[PDB]
């Protein structure tokens, strides 16, 4: 009469050097593009 | 509570201090072992000294000498030997009890089995191993089998049990004391026969016991009245009859014994001289008695060792760092009383 | 200031963490590689034993390089002396895994620096390429295997015990060898923490077929592994606690370095692991299994004699071949050898040694002398073209039950290297020889050794020899008469060696040895059997005031102070002398001794010529005189047996049975002639 076991994680170390053709880096690049790109001195995408 | 876990403190301190302040600790404790049994004072004193124990000594070079006492009672039927055995086994914190053929073979020693919880083999100990650092009570001692007698023989010898059988070759630790009971060969004792022919057990086994009490039943119209009054009063009430004496409960007895077990008195030169003189006299005396076929055994160095252990136990009970001549006097007094029944 | 090359284990342990002002603090630990290596180098280059002034470890490294040894035995206690390593001690105790590799790399770099900075010779490639290792052997005191907690896993500990069984060598894979079944291209893969990563595709550009890699078993590279079953003997035992046996894992060079019956002291790492519930599934059990990993083994001590080298001749050559650096016998210094010679030079050597044995037991000069001669042992002949004769000596003790004929057995048991102490009624024929048992782990049937085989090369102590059943006693005949045991049981047919001496005790019938009856009516053994023993000792107790006073004073002196303080040699020197004498000398007999031997044997046969009144003489007594004379000559560092030796042997053999105080007609004993 027991319940279900859990699973979880946490970061400690640094894995291998991140390649570019990986989803996490793709997402990081896209997030940077959203949060930084400027046109006519404006953050168009952030504002919209 | 185990003796090993003892620890001084105000709560124990005030109780113990009150007990000593009351005084007469020796007799007061001795009279409190099974207070429902009339008479039998010296046996009770010997049992108390057995409970307290002697002083272990490490002589160096790996050699070792025991510090525990062994007691045998041998007597006529119907004198409450079993009652005393029960009382001592109950008072002891690690006491074990056994009777004759009821426990035999692997009942003593140990047996090889497999643990359910884990998947490793183990040895399950018998009464002797279960009573380690405690008192083992053996009723109907004379009726035991040869193998069990040999096991007790070796245990009283050196506190270890050696086993070499199929699937096992080892040695077990049995740091335990022995309290045994026995009856004469033909039931009642026969004064027209020698003491060694009155019993079935070997003389060497009898000799290895530190104390060997003989209890006979000689009718006496005077003391029989006292015994009858005592027993019938005990039945009519549920208490002992005396009023001028108050027994001390087992908890306090264990407390004081645990406190005492922390001492380690030492021998001095004057007491050493007294002991050597006494031993020489006793050893010279015993020879003529044994010649007439009227002795359970000739005096031997085990007797001297027993005297030393008893003196140490008395000192520990007194709660002192050094022994005195009175302790040796009392030890010899007891050893002399132990065979007074053979001279009536 | 020296050269350095990183090791694979160091690179693996490279990944650092922050929060340590040096940086490079391994996650989970507190070890710092730079400080540990620096402290180790400083300690190695500067430490003296405070001969106590010289650089202790610099030499050891020098002889290591000179001889080609690759293993450094490090006493973990030393690190507590030097001020720097006061913390490295605890670091080594708590995190052995990383620390050992750190020390190994430091040692290799130290060796390279030592060889190069002095321009000794240019042949350094061999040392630069070879491996090194360090073995701690003096970890602090432990409290027994029972008292460790789960938090003590992966710590360093030490144990003492008795070896019982050893599984055969188990091959352990290290490099797997795959082949492509379409292009014959072969690959090698190195194990990683016990997992092999099988390839999923041939790596050739021309051949890229998926799942074409097969494993060739014989082409892999394997290591050595062995499992030992140990019967531990902790110093402190709690209430009501019984033994069990522990599992030890030995790897690489240490395999086959132990034999059942040996008493050893091991230093290892405490481990844990889960076990599969069943072979079919891959489920595991929550409750873990514990064992030990051996990193050092000590097989010598100063409290007991060295193993008789005559029984381990081949094992020494195998040790030399295997390059394992475990030592069987202790080392002897020039000062010690000179002291041995000086001690042998004096004239009271015999009595001095006799008194030295068992100082706590009084008098019994002849008994102690017999024990000494037994320990020394006779000479072992070996006949080219087949034939064996051994110098083992058997002794029995009869006498009054209350004498000190039992304390002797304990002392001999604790001083001898191998042996077993057994009682008479608590034994059995199978239990003394061998048996088959089901291993609880492998679930198979394996043979296990008995007391007599375990005691090979040592002493077997038997108590209450007269209570032994006839069936059990039957086996001793061959052991005493050929030092072998033949077995014909299901699955095994062979003969085993039993090169052991016998020390037995017995009690007289009834209460006391009656001097009004012959020895045959006082001892409950068949008269023929008593003729097999080399010596028979009649321990009689006579009442005498002088002796009583002496013994009582001797006993009562022991309680004067809480600790023992009792012209006696120390046990260490005694054992050293006995071991040296046993190993280095081998006496031989001469014609002058032969004539006396023949004359004495003929006289013994003639004297006493109505029967079953005395132990009749036999060839066993002639052989006993031979052995005793050889042992006496071997003592005191002589190589030729002589007339004095033979006379002493005959004197002792007669005195043991005390024929002087015996009536040669009725076989009785006169108490006024026997001397205390
Ligand atoms: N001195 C005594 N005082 C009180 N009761 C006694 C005394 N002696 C014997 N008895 C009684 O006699 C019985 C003896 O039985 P038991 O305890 O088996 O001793 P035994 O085995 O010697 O007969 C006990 O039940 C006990 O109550
Ligand atoms: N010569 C002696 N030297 C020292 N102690 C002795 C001597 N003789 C007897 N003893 C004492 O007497 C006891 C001998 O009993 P034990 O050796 O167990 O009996 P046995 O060996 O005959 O079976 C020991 O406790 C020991 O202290
Ligand atoms: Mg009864
Ligand atoms: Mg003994
Ligand atoms: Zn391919």
């Amino acid at each position: 009469s027991f319940d279900r076991p859990e699973i979880y994680s946490a970061p400690v170390l640094q894995g291998e050097s991140p390649n570019d053709d990986d989803n996490t880096e793709i997402i990081k690049s896209f997030k940077n593009f959203i949060l930084e790109f400027r046109l006519d001195s404006q953050f168009i995408y952030r504002d919209q | 509570k185990k003796f090993a876990s003892f620890s001084l403190t105000s709560d124990v301190e005030e109780r113990v201090m009150e007990l000593i302040t009351s005084g007469d600790v020796y007799n007061r404790l001795a009279k409190s072992i099974a207070p429902e049994i009339y008479g039998n004072l010296d046996v009770k004193k010997a049992l108390l000294l057995l409970l307290v124990g002697g002083v272990d000594k490490r002589v160096g070079d790996g050699m070792k000498i025991r510090g525990d006492i062994n007691v045998c009672l041998m007597g006529d039927p119907g004198v409450a030997k079993s009652q005393l055995l029960k009382a001592i086994c109950k008072i002891s914190p690690r006491g074990v009890y056994t009777t004759g053929k009821g426990s035999s073979g692997v009942g003593l020693t140990a047996a090889v089995m497999k643990d359910p919880v884990t998947d490793e083999m183990i040895l399950e100990g018998g009464a002797l191993v279960l009573a380690d650092n405690g008192i083992c009570c053996i009723d109907e001692f004379d009726k035991m089998d040869e193998s069990d007698r040999t096991a007790i023989h070796e245990v009283m010898e050196q506190q270890t049990i050696s086993i070499s059988k199929a699937g096992i070759n080892t040695t077990l630790n049995a740091r335990t004391s022995i309290l045994a009971a026995a009856n004469p060969l033909y039931g009642r004792y026969n004064p027209r026969l020698s003491p060694l022919d009155n019993i079935n057990l070997p003389a060497a086994l009898l000799s290895r016991f530190d104390i060997l009490f003989l209890m006979l039943d000689i009718p006496s119209r005077d003391d029989d009245e006292k015994l009858a009054e005592h027993v019938t009063y005990v039945h009519m009430h549920n208490k002992q009859p005396d009023l001028d004496f108050t027994p001390v409960e087992p908890s306090k007895m264990r407390e004081y014994i645990a406190y005492a077990k922390t001492k380690r008195p030492v021998m001095s030169e004057a007491v050493n001289d007294y002991v050597v003189q006494a031993y020489i006299r006793l050893r010279q005396d015993s020879k003529r008695e044994m010649d007439s076929k009227f002795s359970f055994g000739q005096a031997t160095p085990r007797t001297l060792l027993g005297i030393i252990r008893l003196s140490q136990a008395l000192a520990k009970l007194r709660l002192a760092d050094m022994v005195d001549i009175d302790d040796v006097e009392e030890a010899l007094r007891l050893v002399r009383v132990s065979k007074e029944s053979l001279y009536q | 200031r020296s050269g350095v090359n990183t090791l694979d284990t160091s690179s693996s342990s490279a990944p650092p963490s922050e929060a340590s002002e040096p940086l490079r603090i391994i996650w989970g630990t507190n070890v710092s590689i730079q400080e540990c290596t620096t402290n180790f180098r400083n300690f190695l280059m500067s430490f003296k034993y405070k001969t106590d002034e010289e650089l202790y470890y610099i030499k050891q490294l020098n002889e290591m390089r000179e001889l080609g040894t690759s293993n450094l035995n490090l006493d973990a206690r030393n690190l507590l002396a030097y001020k720097q390593t006061e913390d490295l001690y605890h670091q080594l105790l708590n995190y052995p895994q990383e620390v050992i590799s750190i020390m190994d790399q430091t040692i290799k770099d130290c060796m390279v620096s030592l060889i190069v900075d002095n321009n000794l010779d240019y042949d350094l490639d061999e040392i630069e390429t070879k491996f090194y290792k360090v073995r701690p052997y003096n970890v602090g005191s432990c409290k027994g295997m029972r008292e460790l907690n789960p938090n003590d896993i992966d710590k360093l500990i030490n144990l003492k015990g008795l070896v019982l069984r050893s599984t055969p060598v188990i091959p352990d894979m290290k490099v797997a060898f795959f082949k492509c079944n379409v292009c014959d291209h072969t690959m090698a893969v190195e194990i990683d923490r016990g997992v092999i990563q099988e390839p999923a595709r041939c790596e050739r550009i021309d051949c890229n077929e998926p799942n074409s890699m097969s494993l060739i078993h014989n082409r892999c590279s394997f290591a050595d592994k062995q499992v030992i079953k140990l019967q531990e003997t902790p110093d402190f035992v709690p209430d009501g606690q019984t033994p069990h046996s522990i599992s030890l894992c030995v790897y690489d060079e240490l395999v086959d370095s132990c034999r059942a019956g040996d008493r050893i002291e091991v230093t290892g790492t405490f481990r844990s692991i889960p076990i599969r519930a069943n072979s079919r599934q891959r489920v595991l059990k929550s409750l873990y299994k514990t064992y030990v990993d051996v990193v050092h083994v000590k097989k010598v001590s100063d409290k007991r004699l060295d193993v008789d080298t005559s029984t381990i001749e081949q094992e020494l050559m195998q040790n030399k071949v295997d390059h394992n650096e475990v030592e069987e016998v202790r080392q002897i210094t020039d000062q010690d050898l000179a002291k041995i010679r000086e001690v042998a030079a004096r004239e009271d050597l015999y009595s001095l040694l006799a008194r030295s044995i068992a100082p706590s037991i009084y008098e019994l000069e002849d008994v102690k002398k017999g024990i000494l001669l037994q320990l020394f042992g006779g000479t072992n002949k070996t006949f080219t073209k087949g034939g064996r004769y051994r110098g083992d000596i058997n002794i029995l003790l009869c006498g009054d039950p209350s004498t000190s004929k039992s304390q002797i057995l304990q002392y001999v048991h604790k001083i001898t290297p191998r042996g077993v102490y057994t009682s008479g009624k608590g034994s059995s024929a199978v239990g003394l020889t061998a048996y088959i048992t089901r291993d609880v782990d492998t679930k198979q049937l394996v043979l296990e050794s008995g007391a007599l085989v375990l005691s090979d090369g040592g002493v077997c102590c038997i108590d209450e020899f007269d209570k032994m059943s006839d069936s059990t006693r039957s086996v001793l005949h061959e052991v005493m008469e050929q030092q072998t045991i033949s077995i014909a049981k299901a699955g095994i047919i062979t003969t085993l060696n039993a090169r052991s001496s016998i020390l037995a005790s017995a009690n007289p019938i009834g209460s006391r040895y009656n001097p009004n009856l012959p020895v045959t009516e006082n001892i409950d053994l068949p008269p023929p059997l008593l003729s097999r023993f080399d010596l028979v000792y009649l321990v009689l107790d006579k009442v005498d005031e002088k002796n009583d006073r002496e013994l009582a004073k001797h006993l009562t002196n022991l309680y004067l102070e809480d600790k023992p303080e009792h012209d006696v040699l120390p046990v260490e020197f005694l054992t050293m002398y006995i071991s040296y004498a046993k190993e280095h000398i081998h006496p031989i007999i001469t014609e002058a001794a032969k004539t006396e031997l023949v004359r004495a044997y003929v006289g013994m046969r003639k004297m006493g010529d109505s029967d079953e009144k005395r132990i009749t003489a036999t060839t066993r007594q002639l052989e006993s005189m031979i052995r005793l004379a050889e042992a006496h000559a071997k003592m005191k560092l002589k190589n030729v047996v002589e007339l004095e030796d033979v006379q002493e042997a005959v004197r002792l053999i007669r005195s043991a049975i005390k024929d002087y105080a015996t009536d040669p007609k009725t076989g009785k004993i006169d108490m006024n002639l026997v001397q205390t």
